[PDB]
């Protein structure tokens, strides 16, 4: 009935990926176990950022599977709503940080340069 | 080849309705009816054809000059949180027109909210009880909700606005007893992400007399 | 070879799920073993729930971890000293596939209003999961007309651990207020059973 | 004089990578420009997590250049102090999430399974 | 070919940096052009600061973006219609390599204490960078001995937009309280100039 | 081959000092002095040899039975925020002993804080003014700071504790004038990340008399 739009599409991907078989329970958990350890939003957003970046990476590999394209991009918008608060700038800035190549020689030189001022505001005000 | 694009398209965002309409396209040498194709897209996504599989209504290769996303069933249509972009084109077999792309909309941001439905007023001792239904049913109340305002006044008197209040029932206490008061109910949709509001339309004026004591 | 069981089903009410299955009649009395495997446990392995039991059910309330975590159930048959292949079930989420009881409604009159108490179903009150109620659909019928109310659990001023309240103004004229309420689950929107309609009248 | 230990070591890596040449000013900024758009700590920690994960990956590639191992590992600990609040569990949980292979078939099926309950708590708590 | 300039240096006081260089004396009078390239601007290219100038200096107060962002300066020489190769400078961070003026100290007696006002240096005058003061090292010498105090800018109860205050109790007996104060920058710990020591007697 | 490992190592974390010591290693068949190698490691890092480039003091192949990381200069040594792990072994040329691995330590977490230095007390009217130096100089006050306590009591009286206070100067107001009071100053290091406190050592007893009026 009334449920967030991701629920319908997420369990559709479960069938496409056979995520409903009993063998998935093995080898502990990826995200669910860690997310319960951190209740403070500052701590949560640190972990969720890496998890959201993981799913965006995963969806990018399956951008050619037209069977699930509706479910994929529907989940992406709900992530854009729930995690980025529908802020397009927040979404685009996030996308920029991920696409940075750690092997681009030009990128690492700039990263080492900005390192000082990054550490300067790592701690809270 | 190339066809003339559909004229003056409009997206109707009233209450929970979501209807895309446009003016028909005609030709001089027309042998069979021209069809149209509607497509939708999210904030940074691919264009999808509006078919029963994608969105639950079949709006591709259709003869009609409108497409109703919310007509099929309850909870159907685009989620009111989403950043949705629609586009449209007319095609006659191999020939098709250019894409007429609508502006992006978020339903909560662009809806024109209607007045509260089924307004019932019962008089009380120097007061009036107002019960009404919400302009439309919202799935997640935490993300968006209604704030109601009542514009009441004694016959021949100056306006007074009581509100806002969250409940669908309110008591207009401290009134002159056995006197006629006229009222209007107007809603206000509040979306916490936007922190900007949609001012709803007012209901019809209706006058009632309070009780004796 | 021993035949494998068939028609494995799981039915949950108030987060007390029962496993059911069908088996053909045989000259001997077969015994069955029921094994549960939850999602979210390190190095997860099948936990035995019912061992060498002769009837066609197994109450597995003790193997329910998080009501929103998926779990699988498989059952095998033993006749004499020979066993059959396992009969595995579909994934089962207590929050999604199960059903929750109705809330208990209490009504009482005041001078200018009516205070409706919506007590949570007995599941959540006893002496940190995803599965709980997020909104209450409280239907209030005054004479012929019904209007839907919504009470959010997150509202600390309207709800607490024991109850949720709703205040409706009333007038002196004769009126019949009948109230029924239902709960909506947080993630899957599963609606609890509708409460027993409690009414009240305005004689004055 | 008295300055946080990263300053001394960061400018040492600056010389090893030739990050002091005028050519680095080209092609805008990676992190500094974005971080100025987000003042709310929730928004900051979202971006800083991606930035901190970037540096840890970069340092992992240069673990063989023994010339800079001193400068590299000092900055890592100061990140463990400033960003992870010296919480070893916070540091260790972070490393697990990063090291997950997005091409491991076993990993993506578990990720698709856990997707529902992750989305359930993406929004802030009430 | 025309000779290149030498000894390019940048000296900054109160975030007003000046570029200096040396050039050999020649029969003609050479003119120079100074070009600046800042870090942190999109599609960054060398910006002209001083154009065809005959003397050996160029004030770049207008080309200072973030006082904590590095910037580079290069300069070429023109004699007649022939130009020289550029003389590029080392990277320059105003917060790191520059120097800041002293804070203004005010002293006044109270009934049971002395109220020391530490006015922020004249740089921060209204008229959001990393570069500011995080602690104030306030040296208070009472008779023969001085003890160092620390006032953090983040303390809303001790600092405001205009000043930072410190209260020190005193007694009626003869005592000589001399106070000097300096600021420490947030990132590089660069110390500002020490304030003129102001004293007071009981 | 194999040598005996150094016996009973100790880490002295008092104020800003950081000294690793151990008992010397001797052999029955000893031809030349045994050398020692000290190594340090962070939370998740590689082992480094303690040489003039790494830490600013030379603690590899050293004859001494101790190593001082903080002797060279102010702020030299390991940063008081860092999680540092030390290990030690004795070697005589090609022969070397097993690694004696110390427990991990964070300077702010294991330090034993000393009493305030240079305590000066001057009497006042029904009060006593206390000025003192900090137990040690902290580079970043925002990450860690000191909270001081003064244990005062009239001679022959019951203990009273005024504090805590941020200033290095405090006024002991509301005292009986012209009466003898004894005081002790004790500091307490507060680290906001740990949210656990370091109880400092108390200073020597010193009694003083208030003014008459
Ligand atoms: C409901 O959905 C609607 C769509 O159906 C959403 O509507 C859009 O929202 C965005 C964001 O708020 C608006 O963008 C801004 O609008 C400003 C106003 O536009 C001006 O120009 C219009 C006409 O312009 C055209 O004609 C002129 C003259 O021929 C040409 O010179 C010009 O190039 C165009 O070809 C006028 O009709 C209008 O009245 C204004 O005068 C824009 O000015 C603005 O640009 C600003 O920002 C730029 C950088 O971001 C900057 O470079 C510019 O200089 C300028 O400062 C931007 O376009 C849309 O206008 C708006 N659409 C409509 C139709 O209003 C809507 O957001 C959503 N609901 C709600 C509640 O917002
Ligand atoms: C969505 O709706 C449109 C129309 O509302 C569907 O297109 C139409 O489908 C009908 C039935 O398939 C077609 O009629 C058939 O025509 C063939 C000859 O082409 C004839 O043999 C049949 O007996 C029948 O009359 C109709 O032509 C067609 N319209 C167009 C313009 O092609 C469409 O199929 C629907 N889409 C989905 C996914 O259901
Ligand atoms: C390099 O150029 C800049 C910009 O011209 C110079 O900065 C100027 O410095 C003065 C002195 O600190 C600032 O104060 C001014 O004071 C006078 C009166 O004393 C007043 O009339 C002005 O309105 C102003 O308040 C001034 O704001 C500042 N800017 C300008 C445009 O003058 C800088 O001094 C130069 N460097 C050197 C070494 O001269
Ligand atoms: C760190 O300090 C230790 C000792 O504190 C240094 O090791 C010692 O270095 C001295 C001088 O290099 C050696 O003495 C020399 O011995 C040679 C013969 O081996 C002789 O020809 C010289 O005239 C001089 O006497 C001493 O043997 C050596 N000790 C050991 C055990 O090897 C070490 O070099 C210092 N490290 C650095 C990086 O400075
Ligand atoms: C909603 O999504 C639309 C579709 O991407 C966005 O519209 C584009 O926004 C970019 C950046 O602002 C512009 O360069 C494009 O010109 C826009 N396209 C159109 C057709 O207008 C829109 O900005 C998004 N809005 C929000 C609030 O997320
Ligand atoms: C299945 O077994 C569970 C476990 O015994 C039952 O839950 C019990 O319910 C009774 C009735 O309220 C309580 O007295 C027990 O304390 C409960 N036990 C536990 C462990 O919670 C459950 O009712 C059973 N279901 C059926 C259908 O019989
Ligand atoms: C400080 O750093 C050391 C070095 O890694 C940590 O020591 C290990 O920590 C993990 C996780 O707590 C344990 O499983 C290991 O057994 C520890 N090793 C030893 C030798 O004790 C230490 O935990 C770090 N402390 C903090 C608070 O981060
Ligand atoms: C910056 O990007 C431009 C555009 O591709 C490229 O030509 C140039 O070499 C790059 N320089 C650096 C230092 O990255
Ligand atoms: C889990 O670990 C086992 C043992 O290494 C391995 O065989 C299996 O492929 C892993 N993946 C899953 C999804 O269980
Ligand atoms: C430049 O400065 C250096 C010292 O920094 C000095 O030795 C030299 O003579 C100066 N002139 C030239 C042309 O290098
Ligand atoms: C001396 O002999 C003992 C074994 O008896 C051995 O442990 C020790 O290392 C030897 N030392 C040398 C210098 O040969
Ligand atoms: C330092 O204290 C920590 C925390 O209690 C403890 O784990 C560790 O063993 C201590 N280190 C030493 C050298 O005593």
């Amino acid at each position: 009935g009334s449920q967030d739009p991701y629920v319908k599409e997420a369990e559709n991907l479960k069938k496409y990926f056979n995520a409903g078989h009993s063998d998935v329970a093995d080898n502990g958990t990826l995200f669910l176990g860690i997310l319960k350890n951190w209740k403070e939003e500052s701590d949560r957003k640190i972990m969720q950022s890496q998890i959201v970046s993981f799913y965006f990476k995963l969806f990018k590999n399956f951008k050619d599977d037209q069977s699930i394209q509706k479910s994929v991009e529907t989940i992406k918008e709900d992530m854009n709503v729930k995690f980025f608060n529908s802020n397009k700038k927040k979404r685009d800035d996030f996308e920029k940080l991920t696409n940075y190549s750690v092997t681009d020689l030009n990128v690492q030189r700039k990263a080492i340069h900005e390192l000082i001022q990054v550490m300067a505001e790592l701690s809270p005000a | 080849s190339q066809l003339p694009a559909p004229q003056h398209p409009k997206i109707r965002l009233y209450n929970a309705e979501q209807v895309l309409s446009w003016e028909p396209v005609a030709l001089s040498n027309s042998t069979r009816p021209v069809v149209y194709q509607v497509q939708f897209k999210y904030t940074d996504s691919k264009w999808f054809t509006a078919d029963i599989m994608s969105i639950g209504v079949n709006c591709t290769q259709i003869t009609a000059t409108e497409c109703d996303f919310t007509a099929a069933s309850p909870s159907a249509g685009f989620p009111m949180d989403f950043n949705v972009t629609l586009r449209l084109r007319a095609e006659l077999g191999a020939l098709h027109s250019a894409w007429v792309t609508m502006p992006w909309f978020q339903h909560y941001r662009n809806v024109t909210v209607g007045p509260p439905e089924n307004i019932e007023v019962t008089p009380g001792e120097g007061s009036l009880i107002i019960r009404f239904s919400s302009p439309f049913d919202i799935a997640d109340t935490s993300t968006a909700f209604f704030c109601y305002y009542v514009h009441y006044w004694e016959k021949g008197g100056i306006q007074q606005v009581k509100g806002p209040f969250r409940s669908n029932s309110i008591s207009l206490d401290n009134l002159k007893p056995s006197r006629v008061y006229c009222l209007q109910v107007q809603a206000q949709l509040l979306w916490n992400k936007s922190n900007i509001f949609r001012v709803g339309h007012l209901s019809n004026i209706s006058c009632y007399e309070t009780m004796a004591d | 070879s021993v035949p494998t069981p068939t028609n494995v089903t799981i039915e949950s009410y108030n987060m007390n799920p029962i496993v059911y299955w069908e088996y053909q009649i045989m000259p001997q009395v077969p015994v069955f073993t029921v094994e549960v495997k939850n999602y979210g446990v390190k190095n997860s392995e099948w936990i035995d729930a019912c061992i060498n039991i002769s009837h066609h059910y197994c109450n597995i309330s003790d193997h329910v971890g998080d009501p929103s975590n998926s779990l699988w159930v498989r059952v095998k048959a033993r006749v004499g000293q020979k066993e059959s292949a396992y009969a595995k079930s579909e994934e089962f989420a207590v929050c999604r596939d199960g059903k929750i009881g109705p809330p208990k409604l209490d009504i009482r009159k005041e001078e200018k209003q009516i205070m409706i108490d919506i007590f949570h179903p007995s599941v959540f009150v006893n002496g940190e999961t995803i599965c709980y109620i997020r909104v209450y659909n409280v239907y209030v019928r005054k004479n012929g007309s019904e209007i839907k109310y919504k009470i959010l659990t997150q509202n600390e001023d309207d709800c607490d651990e024991i109850r949720c309240q709703l205040a409706i103004p009333v007038s002196s004229l004769n009126s019949q207020y009948c109230v029924s309420a239902e709960g909506v689950l947080n993630v899957w929107g599963v609606t609890t059973e509708k409460s027993k309609e409690v009414c009240i009248t305005i004689f004055n």
